């Protein structure tokens, strides 16, 4: 199956009491690896199997980095907002990140937003930096005149981030490769006369679950999000009506297993 | 976490040096070239990441990934390209690795070898120096013998003044009966 | 702009305290502080991310660093010993993976007896007439002897004017005596002009050798004069003879 | 500013049944900014031990969070989600369901 390694970063100027100015977030897939914010100053793991397979030197190191990297993002924002004349709170977030998928392909992406929109997306293959208005526009011409900056990103997400991906993919395979199967019922009358069948699943992993209703597709199938169950297993439904005699069945895809319910 | 260049290399004047290095890591966040001068601070010269070459002028750097390998190629050598190339790159975690330095020393095309020995009295003194000079480039400058007197390495001087320039090395000692012949062996 | 360090030159005894200064103007997150050593790469002392943190390197042992500012990274000498004699390099880089910025240089060494400190002697030798006579070329030769540490810059003055063209210096000093390593130092210069330049009465040559030693506020109980920082010249008048 | 107001989903961890001692999840996804302020409620009255997920990042930009606790539900207790946030100008209650 696709896997997937991403860092976010969130800058807030002028925070509240308590809020951190910065965090910065490390996801293997759904499963979060690291966390750093302004407030502890320290890089540390969110799950047990990063904290097992690294030893001091790695959160030493990237502590420092983390220190750094705040510090950068407090005066990217600060200048963003001398840009737009923008006085109070806002945000600058940053996304980046890579897909290791099944044929063995890749994909990378590096992404930045101002107030949560979508501001800055790089291309590592143009080498280039698509901008949204005149101030992105600005920042784009800066980082393009650095031939020697844009071909250390491409690098980082075709080769670095894929090696750290893989590592922790087995630093954590016992939990991040495991199958846990879903349990499917049907269960069913939505006002007097019509009725309403729902297929629900729920205590499986990981996420990804394709659910749909058929006439041995159908039109105006209502579907709930893939919603966690906090015990790290998922769950989800499809629910669909009935003109009041046609012979109807959920159609459920899991992890390379194909279920039918009539 | 490994990484080999060169301890010397000499080329002539006027012509090529390829410049090696190699390096062993697991993680890789571009490999850098940074020129020193004698008595002066390294300065930023070449960075590479991807494979291939890339050029600024007599100077071109090489990256195989693949291979760990990286050249930086120096052409049409002036007498100030003299200078130690220092190899370095960025692991995974982003700590610079250098290596040990490669030091490029340049020989003049002499094109008229003069190869004198001269005797410089003291301004003040009788004490007196030996200066061997105009020498070929392909010479080399043998060590004393002696406890009492010293020879120096071989320097390039340059008097743009006649567009000529010279090998020379001094001798030196305050035995009186040292000559100027027998220096420099 | 770029980095500037302080100082170029020191001598300690052993156990002194000694601060190298480190700043820049040019808005750089990270700096540096690395020591060079014959035969082996920069070797990191302390870094530095950012204003308000800093962290080891390989050869944290005897040093420490602060990093209150942006500008500023110093480098405290703890207790200084033999093993701290280096060429000391803060540099700075915009980011991790940016281009360092060096400044140029601290060498220090480090001196169990401060009697061993001693100022070169220097010495003008006049261009051989057979030289004149042969090449129409007149090489002086400057000739700085006996000097402890081999912390030495020489330079040439024409008419009480600074020189490059048609100067060499050797780039290392020579060893008096290479078996001892409180052994003093030699160090050589040449300075070739036209014949017709060195016949002309009106031509003053100096040979300056600025030394780095003992501060005048450094205690000094020996009969010799206490072995300071000092400009120490050997001159030669030109003559058609 | 595009600020996003958050979606609230209440539910629990397995099927319910009345006298079987489940879990309480709320789940405050799509929320823009960060700030954000959520209680459970047995009763209207809030619950004084619930645990949460760490404050969690889309690639849409937008936040999301888990906050549940260990709960038997029955045929009279009421349960709820209350949430807080820059977009409402006062805290959403949302009610559990079947
Ligand atoms: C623990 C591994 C924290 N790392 C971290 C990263 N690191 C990835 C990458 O090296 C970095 O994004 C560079 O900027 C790539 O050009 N990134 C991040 O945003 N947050 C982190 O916590």
């Amino acid at each position: 199956r696709t896997h997937s390694l991403r860092y976010f970063r969130l800058g807030v100027s002028d925070p509240i009491h308590g809020v951190p100015e910065f965090i910065s977030v490390g996801y293997v897939d759904s499963h979060p690896i690291t966390t750093y914010d302004s407030v502890t100053r320290q890089k540390e793991p969110r799950a047990p199997w990063m904290a097992e397979n690294l030893a001091p030197d790695h959160w030493e190191r990237y502590t420092q980095l983390l220190r750094g990297w705040q510090q950068m993002f407090k005066v990217e924002l600060k200048r963003l907002q001398r840009h737009y004349n923008h006085s109070g709170s806002h945000t600058y977030q940053r996304m980046i990140g890579c897909e290791l998928l099944e044929d063995g392909s890749t994909t990378g992406f590096l992404q930045y937003a101002y107030d949560g929109q979508d501001f800055l997306i790089f291309n590592k293959d143009t080498l280039s930096w698509l901008a949204v208005d005149n101030v992105a526009h600005t920042i784009k011409q800066a980082w393009e005149a650095n031939q020697h900056e844009l071909l250390y990103q491409k690098n980082w997400l075709e080769e670095e981030c894929i090696a750290w991906l893989k590592r922790f993919l087995e630093y954590g395979k016992d939990t991040l490769q495991r199958t846990e199967p879903p349990l499917v019922r049907v269960n069913r009358e939505t006002f007097p006369g019509v009725t309403a069948l729902f297929c629900k699943a729920h205590g499986f992993y990981p996420p990804e679950i394709y659910m749909t209703w058929m006439k041995n597709i159908v039109q105006e199938i209502d579907y709930g999000d893939i919603l966690p169950s906090g015990d790290g297993t998922y769950q989800a439904w499809a629910s669909i009506e009935l003109d009041p005699s046609n012979l109807y069945s959920c159609h459920v895809e899991h992890s390379g297993v194909h279920m039918v319910l009539q | 976490q490994n990484i080999d260049q060169p301890t010397e290399m000499t080329a002539t004047e006027g012509a090529i040096v390829q410049i090696n290095c190699t390096y062993q890591t697991s993680g890789f966040n571009g490999l850098f070239w940074y020129q020193q001068h004698a008595g002066e601070a390294p300065t930023f010269l070449s960075y590479n990441v991807l494979d291939g070459l890339e050029e600024k002028g007599r100077f071109s750097s090489f990256l195989s990934r693949s291979k760990g390998y990286s050249y930086l190629l120096l052409k049409e050598l002036q007498m100030k390209d003299s200078a130690s190339y220092l190899c370095a790159f960025l692991d995974s975690n982003y700590q610079l690795i250098w290596g040990a330095g490669t030091k490029l020393i340049i020989k003049p095309d002499i094109q008229n070898p003069d190869p004198a020995v001269y005797q410089l009295r003291d301004s003040k003194s009788s004490k007196s120096v030996c200066l061997f000079t105009d020498f070929d480039s392909q010479t080399n400058v043998s060590q004393s013998k002696d406890s009492d007197v010293y020879i120096t390495d071989k320097c390039v001087l340059d008097m743009r003044s006649m567009d000529f320039k010279s090998n020379s090395a001094v001798a030196w000692s305050n035995k009186s009966d040292f000559a100027c012949a027998n220096a420099f062996n | 702009a770029g980095v500037t360090q302080t100082p170029k030159f020191q001598v300690l005894k052993t156990g002194q305290s000694m601060t190298l200064q480190c700043a820049q103007d040019m808005n750089h997150n990270y700096m540096y502080w690395y020591r060079q050593d014959p035969g082996m790469g920069l070797r990191l002392i302390y870094y530095s991310a950012s204003e308000g943190t800093t962290d080891k390197g390989e050869v944290p042992n005897g040093y420490n660093v602060s990093r209150s500012t942006t500008e500023d990274f110093p480098l405290r000498l703890l207790s200084a010993a033999p093993s701290q004699t280096s060429v000391y390099f803060c540099a700075s880089s915009n980011r991790e993976y940016s281009p360092l910025h060096f400044g140029n240089g601290t060498r220090l060494t480090v001196t169990e007896d401060l009697n061993k400190v001693f100022p070169p002697e220097v010495a003008v030798f006049e261009p051989s007439e057979a030289e004149i006579s042969h090449t129409q070329k007149a090489t002086l030769v400057c000739l700085a002897t006996g000097f402890y540490p081999d912390h030495v810059e020489l330079s040439w003055w024409v008419n009480g004017k600074e020189v490059h063209s048609g100067v060499c210096t050797d780039p290392q000093p020579l060893k008096e005596q290479p078996a001892l390593n409180d052994s003093r130092y030699a160090l050589s210069s040449r300075l070739r002009v036209s014949a017709t330049f060195w016949q002309d009465p009106r031509n003053h040559f100096r040979c300056q050798v600025q030394f780095y030693g003992l501060s005048e506020n450094d205690e000094w109980t020996q009969d010799r004069a206490k072995p300071v920082t000092q400009i120490v010249s050997a001159e030669a008048w030109g003559r058609a003879d | 500013m595009i600020q996003r107001t958050p979606k609230i989903q209440v539910y629990s961890r397995h099927p319910a049944e009345n006298g079987k001692s489940n879990f309480l999840n709320c789940y405050v996804s799509g929320f823009h900014p960060s700030d954000i302020e959520v209680d459970l409620l047995k009763n209207g009255e809030r619950i004084e031990k619930v645990e949460h997920s760490d404050l969690s990042f889309s690639k849409d930009w937008s936040f999301y969070l888990l906050y549940y606790t260990e709960f038997t539900p029955t045929e009279k207790d009421e349960y709820a989600c209350r949430v807080n946030h820059v977009t409402l100008s006062q805290p959403k209650i949302v009610k559990w369901d079947r």
